[PDB]
Parts: structure tokens; C-alpha cells; sequence
């Protein structure tokens, strides 16, 4: 069975659970964001709020995809995870058969393509609150395979109307369809306590992208309208159609062109077209701007940048506080859920017997700080000489040199 | 109090059959009966017109779509929150 | 006695002749008698009530 | 027996106290910070403070999603929090029970999966002023284990008639309902003395937040006010109603448009639109998130930021005051919690006898911080020359190095 | 002008005779005179209250 | 049918000759003629308003 005790057969696991929802693959974004003020946003997230998550999640990829300073930094954040090396480790005071099943798995992961798209796939749940991902079940001779590893869009989900913390298909029922076991990758990271609707960051940073957005379009807009400026004319009674039509187009072209001649009866006035600055637009445009990055990776280093200034404690200066913390978080995040959902169906399908579900193996990223090499080495000899009896095996860890063999 | 979740639940199902009942008196896109014997198709006219209907479901529409505007939201009286418990008689609704 | 008219500012549904109008104010709620034919007459309180005995 | 003496039934454990409440489940938040004027916020608070907390619920979370800079100094708090290592130590000079009863109590802890969504999940009592995690109890043959953490709304909860500081479910009845002995772990962190509804943070900090949003929204307004001026025809006595509407489509679009004719009887009058600058509403915005900055992470590092400068000591300069205080207090508080909720129950349900609650054991978060170990090894040796025997315990454990084994 | 009348078609309490009956909507609220027998007329007003001054 | 109906004895305020008094004209909530002068006899109630289906 899986983590959550729920009945595990494998007759359902030859085919994906979406193949006979055909109508899903052929639906298009309907692009949310275009024309988007303040009251349609609020009715967005009231709808999400009740169940409606299509219209959030496309929202959200309009949101990604329009603005340069929100990827910019939901990629970085992104990027920060994706290179962390990994590893699997048994559990705790592990016997030879579980030390054999975790060094089995550690192989698996090793060998197996496409651990790196899974990794991106679910860590947008980061910003869209949940990320699912389908997996394609092969047998290989006696031995279960992930063949592929699909991501599915948030717009192909809903919440159950009996329970609003638990996701389930759109099959055209009012009630969806509850996911497979064993046939997702779910991944929910928790930012703020509450239900999965309201979990997502973009829910957070919408409201400052809306801002930035109306700034910016109303900055081109004043530059369009800066330049030459607006000049009235006037004619006389009698004037005729023609001459009127004359006299308009005089007055149009009167711009660009540097000289013109009228009646002495006729007038041209020219009024101020847009008198004032950029100041107020691009005041806005920062503060939207300093929001996301203190919202996305903390008002220490973004926002509030840290500056320049090296040293051997600079490392941890930059990192411990507010980085550090914020990867650790990701991380830990995001290895219990691949240990919760990839690493259980391989120990359960892949080897015989019914290991107990506290003994799973459970994958560990590595979040080792680099530390100083020569203040450490400097100090060392100090202490042994001292008379302390300090463990090989804590530099070896520490320093990230192996243990020789 | 609170089977009208298990009402609101069954609501959908029947909203889109009492469609289905009316679909020979109500009218479609076309501008006649969506039972109609005298669909007007572009040189010509077509038909289609106890209770039955033949429909398909593998394709990219389903028909007598529904639409689930918004969810079974729960309305309810509980206290202090409507006058109907204080100035009134010991009534929720 | 009547332990509730539940008659003001509200109406009751009331099914006589085959149409069932609104008015009147019949409420009632009590166990006495034509208990089943109670629902019925409470059938439509569609506006709100307001209780207070007669005392009867 | 609990802690607080109330007797103990282990009947009622097979079930969660409200699932016979399934009324709840279904309810949405009504979302009151929607349309919130000052008034409508001091009603909110004072009603809350008679013993009707949804509302100040509801308005809270709604203030931690709408703002970007209280939403990010909450979660470095938290993340502070969830970051730190922990252990299970035995209670003053322990026999040899009590030390494996502390051993078994570790080693269940570190197998219990969903100890950091506990650890998040209790942390919005920092902000919320209490937080309430529903247990599941499941019996795994002859010991009881925690089947998972439910996480309840604030909003689920009320004041009791009788007495107000004591929380209780919302079950229809004007008393509501005891919280069931066993079946919650509650954490009310203490920053102010006074009543559970007052003791939020997000009461503090709920005025800043309204200053700023009324500051933004005014500003977003004012910008789109900016840019063309407004400007007013005049037609004089004996002008039709179409001649009226096409003065008024000609005023209309002549912002947009660079020129334009009428006749000589007609004027139009270009009118000052919106002068001035974003001064004070900038102003406005940068005193309320320097208030919070200050009331949710200290006036030190956030608001008035300590700025750059490395060094062997910077760590204390930056930790001890203010960081390391508020650090030490969060974990303090919540291991407090811990030890009494989670603990206790695992203690005198999966143990035999009946053991002194006095002897408990206590959880511990690891609050050392890192202390130079160059300065420190160079100061050793000359001490020890002398003639100053200092015990090699102190030393192991305050560089964290561990003894030999 | 009158600061309210609070009839909404009922009075809080008219007792004449020996008896306390509800109608006739006399609900005043002002100091101009009876106050006293004001508290007694007042101060009970079962039903809702709806309050259109007169500007009497 | 028509929805919109005002039958709680409610106020409205109806312009007879030179001023606007409480009076029940239209009251309702869909219009088709009159529009002009209904927005001034069809200001939004003072007291309880509760609608009907006339359906006529």
C-alpha cells in the first residue's frame, strides 16, 4: 500500500489515469490577465477560494510569463534548489536489509533520466500553491519503472466540494474524480498555514504585479502622449466644409511641420499636452518591486540588497541568515515529497517483503556550508595538542572531505 | 441542517435534465427548438426532431454542457449573526 | 395554549380551491391536531416572522 | 491523567472531536478586510474582544495575504524557527527509567513524519494569538501513535461565556464546546499580558497595515488620474443635441488626440488634472512597514538595519541582541507547548506505570550559538599553561563538538 | 422636528385600564415631558422598530 | 414575470407636485418605460421591503 494506507492494486497502474479524459489535452489558456483590473482579480481569488482553480492557475502563468522581475526571481529561487547534490540515506540505526534497499534506491535515482525536469516540474508548486505530475508505470522483466514523468497543468484540477484540502480531476462531474494512487507526484509547500487554494505565493505577489502593471502602462502611454503639443483651431462663421476639412488637417500636420499661414480671422491655440515627470510611475514601479523580492527571497539580500564586502565569514553572512534558512526550507520540502511519492512505490514494487512504513528510506539533499578550511586547520592543533580527543569523523563531515576507504 | 450539502450536490444533476425536458421547448444557438425537425443548415434545412436523446461523448463537446458558476457555498443562521434569534423567536434558518 | 401565532410580517403557504395563495397568516406550531396538514400550512413562510402567543 | 489534571478517557481518542461537527467543514471565509474602513476595523477588534473571534480571524488572514512586507517578515520568523535542531533531554539528574523513557521519546519523534508542518502549523499563534492542531490517535497493536496533524481555523473557535481565556469549539450553542483533553495541541504564545484575544501580534500590527493599503490604494489612484489634463467645453445658446454630443466626443478623445477644429462661438478650457508628487503617500508607506518591520523582528536589523560589517564578533553583534532574544523566546514558548501536548499523551499512553508530571521529560530546540573557535583555541593554551584546569565537557559542548565514544 | 417614532405599526407597551396591550404605535423618544410614564409607555418593543420622524 | 414588488407597507419616495412623499407606485425592479421619472418615484425603500411574484 502507499504512506496513507490506502489499497495500492497494480491492475491500474498500466495506463494513465488522465488517457481516458481526452478532452483535457485539447483545451487551450483563456489568458486571464489581459484586461485585468482590481475587481475582476478579487473575484479570481474568491472563485479559487471555492474551487474554482482554473482561472487562478492560468492567471498565475500570466503572471510568470508577463513579468521579467517575478521570473527573474522565481528562477533564481528555483535554480537555487536545482543544484543541490542529493543523496539517500537509510534510517535510523539501519539494518543490513534496509541498508541494502537504500543503497538499491540511491542506484535507481542515479540511473534513472529526467530527475532534474522533476525536480522543476514540482517546485512550481513554490508559486501555484500545488504541482502534480503523472508517472508512466513499465515493467522491465520482474521490476516497476517510472518510464516518464509528466507535469500536468494546476487548471486540470479542482477541490473536492466535501473537503477543501483534497485536489481531484475535472471529468466534467460536479464532484471531480479523486487522484490515483501511485500515479502522482503531489507537491504542496506550505508558506502560509491554511487551505491548498490560499497556499500559493503568486496569491501573495498578485496584487503588486497589478500595481507595477498599471504603472508601467500608464508611464508608456504619458511618453506616447509627450512630444508636440495639443493645438486647437478655430474658424470663423462661413466657414466651409472644405476649407473646415483644410483647416484640420493644417492643424494636424502643424506639428511636425515647422511653419504654417492661416486667415488673420481664423486662431490656433496651443495648449500643454502632458506636463510632469516619470517620479510618481517609477516610485510605484519600486515599491511593487522591492515587495516581490522581499516576498520571494527575503528583504536581506533582494530588496534591501546586502552589498559588496568579502571575508571567510562573508559566506555565512550572505547565507545563514534568510538564505539559508529559505533553501533548507525548499529543500527539506520538496525531499520529503519525493520520499513520500517516488521512493515508496519503488521500495513496495521493486523488492519483496512488507517493510514497515517508519523504516521507508528517505532522501536527503545536501545543505552542507562551506566552512573555512584555514581557520579551522589553524585551530586544530591548539586543541590537540591541548589534549582534546576530537572525532575524525566530524572534520570529515564537516569539511566535505570523504572518509578514505 | 446540513443535508443541504447533499442537496446542492444532487442540484446539478437535476438543473441539467430539467434542460434536457425543456430541450424540445427551449431553443438553441440556431435560433429553433434544439429538438427541432427544421434546423436551418446553410442551402437547406435539416431535423433532428417517451424521452430520449442520442448524444456523443468522445468528442471535444459534450452536450447540455453545465456550468458550475459556483461552488455548494453553505448559507446558515447560526447566533448572533441575523436578527431572526434575538429580536425574533429562537429561529435559524 | 398557543405557544407561537408565528404570524407577523410573515405569510404561510395556504393550499385551498387547488391554488395554493399566500395570506392570511395561519401560522401555527403546536402538536394539537391536523398535525401532518401543519406542514403544509407552513409550507411557504416566505417572509419574516415574528412570533407572539394568543395565549388560546 | 493530562497535565492539568482533567481525567483522561481513552474511549473518545478513536474518533476527532468534531468530525460529529460537519458542519464546519463547510463553511467559507467571508473575507472582511475587503471594504475595511477604520471604523469598521475598531468594531472588528472590539466584538473580537467579547468573545467573537471568527471575524478577527478571517480579517487576519486576509492581512497576511494582501501584504507582501508583513507576509515576508512572518514566514523569516517562522522559517528562523523551523530551522533550528532539537532534542529530547531527560528531566534534572534523571535515573536510568526516566532516561530510556527520554529515549524513546527521541527516537518516536524523529520517526514521526509531519513534525515541521506541526512545528509551522502551531507557529501562527505568533501572529493569530493561539493556534489549535487537531491529533488523530490510531493504535498500532498495543501503542498509540499520532496518525496526523490537523491544522484548525482560528475562525472554528469562540470564547467561553464564563471565562476568557479559555477557548471552545463553535457547536451552535451559545457555550460552544469544551476542547476535548488528548485531542488538540494549542499554542498561545505570550507577547503582551492579557486576555487570548488580545494576544495577537496582528492586532498590533493591523493599523500600519490599513495606513499603508489606504496609501497604496490612493496612490494607484492618483496615477491614474495622472497624465492628460481635464478639460471642459463651452457651447453657447442654440446648440443642438447632436452639435452636443459631438462637442462632447470631440472633448473627449482631444486628450489623445494632438489636434483638433471648433468653431470660434464654442471654447475649451484645459484644467489642471492631479499636481503634486508621490511625497506623502511614499512617506506614509515607508513609516507603516518600518512599524512593522520593528514590531515583528525588532528595531535593529529590519527597520533600522545594522548594515554591513564582517569580523570574529559580528555574529554576536548581529544575534545576541534582539535576534538572539526573540529567537530564543519563539523556541522556548514553543518547545513549552510541545512538552506539555505531544509529549505527555505518548508518555503515559505508549509507557507503563504512572509517572510524576514534574519528571517529565522536556523538549530542548538547540539555541547555541556559534562561537569562534580561532580566538578561543589560541586562548586555551596559555591558560592551561598556567595551570587552570578547565573541564573538557564545557569545551565540547560549547564548540559543539561532541565527546568521544 | 421629532427625534424618532420607532411605530413600525406597534407601540412598546400602552396599558390603559389595567390591562398592557401593543398597538397604536406611541413611541416617542424626547424629554419634552412624561418622562417617567415614558420609561412605562417605552422600554418595550417586542417587535421590530422602524423609526421615521414626523418632524413634528 | 416580473420580478421586483415592494409589500411591507415600506416607503417610497413618490413626487406628487413639488415635493416627494412616502407612497407604493411601481416598485419594481425592472423597467422598460418611464425610466427618467421612475429613478425619482423608484428611490430604494426607507423601512422593510420584501418582494413578490405578481406575475402579471
Amino acid at each position: 500500500v502507499d504512506v496513507y494506507g490506502n489499497p495500492i492494486r497494480t491492475q491500474q497502474l498500466r495506463e494513465p489515469q488522465t488517457s481516458r479524459l481526452a478532452g483535457l489535452a485539447k483545451e487551450f489558456a483563456q489568458h486571464p490577465a489581459k484586461g485585468l483590473t482590481p475587481a475582476k482579480l478579487a473575484r479570481i481569488l474568491v472563485e479559487a477560494e471555492q474551487g474554482n482553480l482554473q482561472a487562478q492557475a492560468e492567471l498565475f502563468m500570466d503572471m510568470e510569463e508577463r513579468d521579467a522581475h517575478l521570473f527573474a526571481e522565481m528562477s533564481k529561487r528555483k535554480r537555487a534548489i536545482l543544484g543541490l547534490d542529493w543523496a539517500v540515506e537509510p534510517p535510523r540505526n539501519a539494518s543490513a536489509a534496509e541498508k541494502a534497499d537504500a543503497d538499491y534506491l540511491h542506484e535507481l535515482l542515479l540511473d534513472l533520466e529526467g530527475l532534474e525536469d522533476l525536480l522543476l516540474d514540482a517546485l512550481d508548486g513554490i508559486g501555484h500553491g500545488y504541482s502534480c505530475i503523472e508517472l508512466e508505470w513499465a515493467l522491465q522483466g520482474r521490476e516497476w519503472m517510472p518510464l516518464a514523468f509528466h507535469h500536468r497543468p494546476q487548471s486540470w484540477f479542482q477541490l473536492n466540494p466535501e473537503d477543501q484540502n483534497e485536489l481531484r480531476l475535472r471529468d466534467n462531474s460536479p464532484a471531480g474524480e479523486a487522484l490515483q494512487p501511485f500515479g502522482w507526484i503531489i507537491h504542496r509547500p506550505r508558506a502560509r498555514s491554511g487551505y491548498v487554494a490560499r497556499s500559493g505565493l503568486f496569491r501573495v505577489l498578485a496584487w503588486p504585479y497589478l500595481f507595477r502593471h498599471y504603472a508601467t502602462s500608464d508611464l508608456a502611454e504619458m511618453l506616447e502622449i509627450y512630444g508636440l503639443p495639443i493645438r486647437l483651431g478655430k474658424y470663423p462663421p462661413g466657414t466651409a466644409d472644405e476649407e473646415k476639412a483644410t483647416l484640420l488637417r493644417a492643424v494636424t500636420g502643424l506639428g511636425h511641420a515647422a511653419a504654417g499661414i492661416i486667415p488673420e480671422t481664423m486662431a490656433i491655440d496651443f495648449q500643454q499636452a502632458a506636463q510632469g515627470s516619470s517620479d510618481p510611475f517609477l516610485a510605484m514601479m519600486r515599491q511593487s518591486e522591492d515587495a516581490i523580492s522581499k516576498a520571494v527571497l527575503g528583504g536581506t539580500l533582494t530588496s534591501t540588497t546586502s552589498q559588496s564586502g568579502g571575508g571567510a565569514f562573508a559566506l555565512g553572512q550572505v547565507h545563514n541568515e534568510v538564505r539559508h534558512d529559505l533553501l533548507a526550507s525548499d529543500a527539506r520540502q520538496l525531499a520529503a515529497t519525493l520520499s513520500r511519492d517516488l521512493l515508496w512505490p519503488l521500495l513496495v514494487l521493486n523488492r519483496p517483503g512488507s517493510p514497515d512504513v517508519r523504516r521507508a528510506p528517505r532522501l536527503v539533499f545536501d545543505l552542507r556550508e562551506q566552512a573555512d578550511i584555514t581557520s579551522m586547520a589553524q585551530s586544530i592543533p591548539a586543541l590537540v595538542n591541548v589534549g582534546l580527543e576530537i572525532p575524525s569523523a566530524w572534520v570529515y563531515d564537516k569539511l566535505g572531505i570523504p572518509q578514505p576507504a | 441542517m446540513q443535508e443541504m450539502g447533499r442537496a446542492a450536490g444532487a442540484h446539478p444533476d437535476e438543473l441539467v435534465f430539467a434542460l434536457l425536458k425543456a430541450g424540445n421547448a427551449n431553443l438553441c444557438y440556431d435560433g429553433q427548438n434544439f429538438f427541432d425537425t427544421d434546423h436551418p443548415v446553410y442551402p437547406n434545412v435539416d431535423g433532428t426532431g417517451f424521452a430520449p436523446a442520442a448524444d456523443p461523448g468522445a468528442a471535444w463537446y459534450l452536450l447540455d454542457t453545465s456550468r458550475s458558476l459556483k461552488p455548494l457555498i453553505y448559507q446558515e443562521r447560526m447566533k448572533p449573526s441575523f436578527t431572526s434569534m434575538t429580536k425574533e423567536d429562537d429561529e435559524q434558518v | 395554549e398557543v405557544e407561537g401565532v408565528f404570524v407577523r410580517a410573515t405569510v404561510e403557504r395556504r393550499c385551498r380551491a387547488g391554488f395554493c395563495f399566500d395570506k392570511e397568516g395561519q401560522g401555527f406550531a403546536d402538536g394539537v391536531l391536523s398535525d401532518e396538514q401543519l406542514e403544509a400550512l407552513e409550507s411557504d413562510p416566505l417572509l419574516k416572522v415574528e412570533r407572539c402567543t394568543f395565549s388560546g
